[PDB]
RNA sequence: UAAACGAUGUCGACUUGGAGGUUGUGCCCUUGAGGCGUGGCUUCCGGAGCUAACGCGUUAAGUCGACCGCCUGGGGAGUACGGCCGCAAGGUUAAAACUCAAAUGAAUUGACGGGGGCCCGCACAAGCGGUGGAGCAUGUGGUUUAAUUCGAUGCAACGCGAAGAACCUUACCUGGUCUUGACAUCCACGGAAGUUUUCAGAGAUGAGAAUGUGCCUUCGGGAACCGUGAGACAGGUGCUGCAUGGCUGUCGUCAGCUCGUGUUGUGAAAUGUUGGGUUAAGUCCCGCAACGAGCGCAACCCUUAUCCUUUGUUGCCAGCGGUCCGGCCGGGAACUCAAAGGAGACUGCCAGUGAUAAACUGGAGGAAGGUGGGGAUGACGUCAAGUCAUCAUGGCCCUUACGACCAGGGCUACACACGUGCUACAAUGGCGCAUACAAAGAGAAGCGACCUCGCGAGAGCAAGCGGACCUCAUAAAGUGCGUCGUAGUCCGGAUUGGAGUCUGCAACUCGACUCCAUGAAGUCGGAAUCGCUAGUAAUCGUGGAUCAGAAUGCCACGGUGAAUACGU
């Protein structure tokens, strides 16, 4: 489906910030719709990281948000023959949002005395490659990096393509010929 | 938008009526199809199948198609000068020379088709498919096997047809 | 047979209606029932002639009827007694002092309901209904209008089973929401049971009805551009 | 639908006027707070036995022009079905379709 | 035996060719299974002619020839029966009673492939939240009684007809009570209706008191309300939705459908209305029998956004006065501000993408860019789809009633399951204290400042009101600080005791709101499953429709306001 490609919209800034990495961090921290609390939840977390080390307030945040963060994803496709998979490369925008989502689900159940302590400790824990979504990033990227050896209904697609102009190689495809 | 042929006389022989269905794709619409025969009094190859929303608009469409891409054709006296067996598409019909003392002898819509054709005294049995849509080709194929009079002596009869172009 | 709601969800958004009055609050109900009654009883009294639109109107201190006909002065009677009687009953039902004026609509000699009268007769007498709807549309398009839709239903031709049939011609848009366009639903019985025609007729897409007002009401006709406004 | 509830309502407005008019706040005057040390006694607590049908609390109305089983609308004197029906034919004034 | 065949008997003569496979042989640069010359079988392609269609066409299914084989509706039967051959099962030509109106060659379009391939909706995805689990709200069924009334059954039933349900309502059930009858006209009798007021009975209804005897007139007599009675006649959630009318839901925003007409085929019918690329689009580049035009879609349309523009109150206030510094008022017009003319933005530009191209995406100034934001907005029409119960209505039944007055009971029971939605399970939150800003709208039997009463809701009285004037209204979440650790808590607060309130003689089961004390279910719920692209989704309060009395919903508003849209 879809008659056209449609991109992201403009997202507005918040009354305490003009930086984007802050405004996008408060946004997917938003629950009950109320960002004006989440403003504080981000800035109270960042001060606690900053007491743990004073070189930066960003110490544990920047590498947690790299380390629990994927690069590739796998879809499953088959309309005949045998079961196959097709890996895709995805956008930074969704790599980032899986990672931040997983940080805020894991930290809110972490059960410490302030949401500020809970997030600084869960970024401190994933920064060192031993937190709760290191496993989730590692399994998901393994499966997408591995299924690059398969393609939608390969056995008829290999004859079908070379008859209707195409290659004699072995390649992944978006639910068509290969 | 085309040339048409006319007769100085009216023919409105409606032979068949039908309805068009697609049954799910837009469901079923009220449209009809129709077949109507336009002679001349001595004959035409005039046969028209057309279609529209309602029966009147449908027949008038079909009556129009019975007089475009068609021409009139002609035969002297109420008989045919050849005993020939006209066939058109499994509907096969017969003729043999006759008197004026007999006129039509036929039923249904066929007696009305033969009267304009000039082959009503010679009217002999039809065989194969004799339902309305194809039975009515008397005045088409039965006037393409045609013979018609032009001689004064039977022994000049083949000589007279040769000199008609030589 | 989905039958999209053919005119109700299309009004008041530069599309005039068959009433123009103001009411609000809890008494809107007492004014509407009274307006139905005067619509029902008044057109029955002037039924001597055929009639093309009906407009009943309630401005400050008065009740004003506009009526539209295929010929003018015809429901107004002779002398002036006939029309004082029309004003007697308009006051009696609404309960306010009464006015009526006579006026005609765009394309007056044609109207939605006079097509359905023409189609009904053949059916009432149980003969000649197979070309009748088509001849009605032909006459109708010879007397005016830029497009017409006719839909007939009934135990049609006097049949012992029901039939839907319709006939459409020219330019009759169906998502249209600008200019008044004329509609009638007939209902009637004869020996075999009920018949009916739904008659949509389409005059114009900016021809007929009101137009959108081309100014504010705020600068115009104001001989003194202040009360004070701080400027004195 | 169904005339018997419409028949009940038509009788009721003359019966509102007859029983209930003289006995509106009489409940309150003779029994409740208006009976502040006056009344509250048996020799006056027999006076209101006629009104029971006449009461505004049984004055449900429904559709004022045909009758309808529930779903009445007080501003038109009409109902869901009958409003839409009158609007198709343009009989209702001031009537927009919502767009803003 | 058989699908045991140039599917086409045998063999032959004649009828525009070209070329493929592959081969005698003349000729070639032997220039690639080739060409030309002249034969070959064997196959593609198509003309004269032929077919019902596929198809045939110089190897005929053409034009024919001689001479032989064979058929006479189907099923039952290539069997039986007869003659004959066969170790032996068998083979061989080839039939009827009986059954039956068909059986059978071909092809159109829908549907459909699990044959090949193409496309779309927030339908998924990319996520986010919700129902289903708790409890409550409310509808459905199950199950129950005098009866717990139906209509409807994924998408096309279940916050929907049937939006405010004590009786009324209202179908249901039972009890009183009458038949022109709640209601119209027409005749007959008793009471005027209206109002105040005691009482009997359940209330219907009636008696008595006190006020009034109006209305028109032959004061015959009747209308008005109520009782009484008779016809004509009124009335009928009366049946039948294959007897119907009006009306509407579906596919679907499918991306197509239809109206007039020509053409190709013997025609059914197609074509257009189908392909590629592009789209909200029959929009637009390319193009075949489609041509012209309409529908869906685009448009006018109301609305927003800045911004121009005018009014200047029941709206506003930069400076200025009265002054507690409040537009309340002297006064002012810079200003929002309300409702309206509208301006601006056109996929128009530039660049990428795209088949040149529509158009999509990016780019930029700007309040704002994806046909600016929002809404309007949905074709012909099969579906025997659903309503005779708004309403219309025949055939056709009751009319001491399938009407009608009056009271009481019930849908809302409770066993649970099921649709939908509400608010919780947390801490993005709750609590405590302190602290903030709305939009919109409803109020002429009404609500309503002050008033006195009130734990609060509210109460009766009333200035006032017409709602930008007055009041609902302390708007809440949110904000400030401190606090809380998965422990049913610092979340949730159902039940229940018990008090206070509303419309009304009358709140017990069936109704709604306030408030005091205690206190359970519920740790984000399985199968199942949907809505959503941005003022949306989520979440908190508000008002309104409805509305005798009252909301958890709906409907619309405003607070605080998100992830992403690769891909089919």
């Amino acid at each position: 489906p879809r008659r056209r490609v449609i991109g992201q919209r403009k997202i507005l800034p918040d009354p305490k910030f003009g930086s984007e990495l802050l405004a996008k961090f408060v946004n997917i921290l938003m629950v009950d719709g109320k960002k004006s609390t989440a403003e504080s939840i981000v800035y109270s977390a960042l001060e606690t990281l900053a007491q743990r080390s004073g070189k930066s307030e960003l110490e544990a945040f920047e590498v947690a948000l790299e380390n629990v963060r994927p690069t590739v994803e796998v879809k499953s496709r088959r309309v005949g023959g045998s079961t196959y998979q097709v890996p895709v490369e995805v956008r930074p925008v969704r790599r980032n949002a899986l990672a931040m989502r997983w940080i805020v689900e894991a930290a809110r159940k972490r059960g410490d005395k302030s949401m500020a302590l809970r997030l600084a400790n869960e970024l401190s824990d994933a920064a060192e490659n031993k937190g709760t979504a290191v496993k989730k990033r590692e399994d998901v990227h393994r499966m997408a990096e591995a299924n690059k050896a398969f393609a939608h209904y390969r056995w008829l697609s290999l004859r079908s393509f070379s008859h209707q102009a195409g290659a004699s190689s072995k390649q992944p495809a978006l639910g068509y010929l290969n | 938008a085309h040339i048409e042929k006319q007769a100085g006389e009216l023919q409105e022989k409606l032979i068949a009526v039908n309805r068009v269905s697609k049954t799910v794709k837009g469901g079923r619409i009220f449209s009809f199809t129709a077949l109507t025969v336009v002679g001349d009094g001595n004959g035409r190859v005039g046969f028209g199948y057309g279609k529209a929303r309602e029966v009147p608009a449908a027949i008038q469409k079909a009556m129009e198609k019975a007089r475009r891409n068609m021409i009139n054709v002609a035969l002297n006296n109420g008989t045919l000068q050849h005993p020939v067996k006209g066939v058109h598409t499994g509907s096969r019909v017969f003729m043999q020379p006759a008197s004026e003392g007999t006129g039509i002898i036929a039923g249904g819509a066929m007696r009305a088709v033969l009267e304009v054709a000039g082959v009503h005294n010679v009217l002999a049995k039809a065989y194969g498919s004799t339902n309305p849509i194809n039975v009515v080709r008397a005045t088409i194929d039965g006037l393409e096997n045609m013979n018609s009079p032009e001689m004064v002596a039977a022994k000049r009869g083949k000589s007279v047809e040769e000199i008609l172009g030589k | 047979g989905q039958k999209v709601h053919p005119n109700g969800i299309r009004l008041g958004i530069v599309k005039p209606w068959n009433s123009t009055w103001f009411a609000n609050t809890k008494e809107f109900a007492d004014n509407l029932d009274s307006d139905f009654k005067v619509r029902q009883y008044l057109t029955k009294e002037l039924a001597k002639a055929s009639v093309s639109r009906i407009v009943i109107e309630r401005p400050a201190k008065s009740i004003r009827v506009t009526i539209h006909t295929a010929r003018p002065g015809i429901v107004i009677g002779k002398k002036g007694e006939d029309v004082e009687k029309l004003r007697k009953v308009v006051a009696d039902i609404a309960g306010v002092p009464a006015q009526i004026n006579i006026a005609e609509v765009r394309k007056p000699e044609l109207d939605a309901k006079l097509v359905a009268d023409s189609i009904t007769s053949q059916l009432e007498r149980r003969v000649m209904f197979r070309r009748a709807m088509k001849r009605a549309v032909q006459n109708a398009m010879r007397l005016g209008a830029k497009g017409i839709k006719v839909e007939v239903s009934g135990r049609l031709g006097g049949a012992e089973i029901a039939r839907t049939e319709w006939y459409r011609e020219g330019r009759v848009p169906l998502h249209t929401l600008r200019a008044d366009i004329d509609y009638n639903t007939s209902e009637a019985h004869t020996t075999y049971g009920v018949i009916g025609v739904k008659v949509w007729i389409f005059k114009g897409e900016i021809l007929g009805g009101m137009a959108a007002v081309e100014q504010p009401e705020k600068p115009a006709a104001q001989p003194k551009k202040q009360q004070r406004k701080g400027r004195k | 639908a169904k005339q018997s509830m419409k028949a009940r309502e038509v009788k009721r407005v003359a019966l509102a006027d007859k029983y209930f008019a003289k006995r509106a706040e009489l409940k309150a005057i003779i029994s409740d707070v208006n009976a502040s040390d006056e009344d509250r006694w048996n020799a006056v607590l027999k006076l209101q036995t006629l009104p029971r049908d006449s009461s505004p609390s049984r004055q449900r109305n429904r559709c004022r022009q045909t009758g309808r089983p529930h779903g009445f609308l007080r501003k038109f004197g009409l109902s869901r079905i009958k409003v839409r029906e009158a609007a198709m034919r343009g009989e209702i004034p001031g009537l927009k379709k919502a767009s803003w």
